């Protein structure tokens, strides 16, 4: 099926506590394979899947010399980001990026991604086009001129269609043992009362991947939307992922409810009911 | 497959 | 901006007293990246504890998981606390076996 491979790196400066703080990490899917540390003692691309600790030293210097260069940028652009705003040099400051791209099941490319952020807002991002940018405010357009004048997307397309689909090509198959294995959840449901008039019904999915999932209850067939406690999915910390759903529902109308899986690992989205 | 960011905002 | 964490105590399989596991406490959502998160077991301060490198959602919020290999008893109780900026004192979330 399809896939994707993203990069999050993060610059927190900390004024008078030396350097800007800079990490950054590296996915496939919701498989998590590289970071780097600026803190760190190795100061290198260090590997964090089994599948990639196969590369040789060749890969860790083109990689941690390209990854040192963006930590060193984003801390000039740390200070500039100052001057825009007229912010002052004793705040802490975050400057966030993600760039990436998106193969289909042959391999062929389908989106790019190159996104900056401020202090947790939209800054600049590159648009479909793979060739203009989206400026979210007046400094961000300084930005956009600046870049627009110095042909930055035409490089930054070219690592989109090219290179980043090629090292994504490369890493589904030194690792499809475990990236393209699909891991089905397996799901069960427990019963709580809360009171003699009221008990909770909790739908459970684990321990699967990828992490996308939908799990939805249902009052005599008809969806609850509202009134249904939904957690954020989470990793189990083994690679695999959790999920669940709870809904509150007057003591003895237990099986007019109903609760739906949808996963890319079920051939047929389950209907489990207590 | 990191790039290059040496573009300054 | 500033984004409030949520916080979820788990374990990474079903809980069997007496068998060994793994206690997670997962932050999420949250800015700016600056959190204090420490696993807990009967109000005591959990020494060895990992965390998953920093990461972030497409909102840009961020995402961290602390977790300690553990092995639960009946009457050992667990919990996870998160000091964050957006929060008026650090917040203990007890862990529930079903939760
Ligand atoms: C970029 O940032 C700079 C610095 O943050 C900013 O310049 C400063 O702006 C403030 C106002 O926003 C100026 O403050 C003034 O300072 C004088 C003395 O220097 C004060 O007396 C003034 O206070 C009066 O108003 C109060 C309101 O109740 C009264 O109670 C009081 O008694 C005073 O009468 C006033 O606040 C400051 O002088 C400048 N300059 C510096 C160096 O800080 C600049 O405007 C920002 N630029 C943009 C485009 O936003």
């Amino acid at each position: 099926g399809s896939h994707s491979m993203r990069y999050f790196s993060t610059s927190v400066s900390r004024p008078g506590r030396g350097e800007p703080r800079f990490i950054a990490v590296g996915y496939v899917d919701d498989t998590q394979f590289v970071r780097f540390d600026s803190d760190a003692a190795s100061q290198r691309m260090e590997p964090r899947a089994p599948w990639i600790e196969q590369e040789g030293p060749e890969y860790w210097d083109e990689e941690t010399g390209k990854v040192k260069a963006h930590s060193q940028t984003d801390r000039e652009n740390l200070r500039i980001a100052l001057r825009y705003y007229n912010q002052s040099e004793a705040g802490s400051h975050t400057l966030q990026m993600m760039f990436g791209c998106d193969v289909g099941s042959d391999g062929r490319f389908l989106r790019g991604y190159h996104q900056y952020a401020y202090d947790g807002k939209d800054y600049i991002a590159l648009k479909e086009d793979l060739r203009s940018w989206t400026a979210a405010d007046m400094a961000a357009q300084i930005t956009k001129r600046k870049w627009e004048a110095a042909h930055v997307a035409e490089q930054q397309r070219a690592y989109l269609e090219g290179t980043c689909v090629d090292g994504l090509r490369r890493y589904l198959e030194n690792g499809k043992e475990t990236l393209q294995r699909t891991d089905p959840p397996k799901t069960h449901m427990t019963h709580h009362p809360i009171s003699d008039h009221e008990a909770t019904l909790r739908c459970w999915a684990l321990g699967f991947y990828p992490a996308e999932i939908t799990l939805t209850w249902q009052r005599d067939g008809e969806d609850q939307t509202q009134d249904t406690e939904l957690v954020e999915t989470r990793p189990a910390g083994d690679g695999t992922f959790q999920k669940w759903a709870a809904v509150v529902v007057p003591s003895g109308e237990e099986q007019r409810y109903t609760c739906h899986v949808q996963h890319e690992g079920l051939p047929k989205p389950l209907t489990l009911r207590w | 497959c990191y790039t290059w960011n040496q573009m300054n905002l | 901006i500033q984004r409030t964490p949520k916080i979820q105590v788990y374990s990474r399989h079903p809980a069997e007293n007496g068998k060994s596991n793994f206690l997670n406490c997962y932050v999420s959502g949250f800015h700016p990246s600056d959190i204090e998160v420490d696993l807990l077991k009967n109000g005591e301060r959990i020494e060895k504890v990992e965390h998953s490198d920093l990461s972030f959602s497409k909102d840009w919020s961020f995402y961290l998981l602390y977790y300690t290999e553990f092995t639960p008893t009946e009457k050992d109780e667990y919990a996870c606390r998160v000091n964050h900026v957006t929060l008026s004192q650090p917040k203990i979330v007890k862990w529930d076996r079903d939760m």
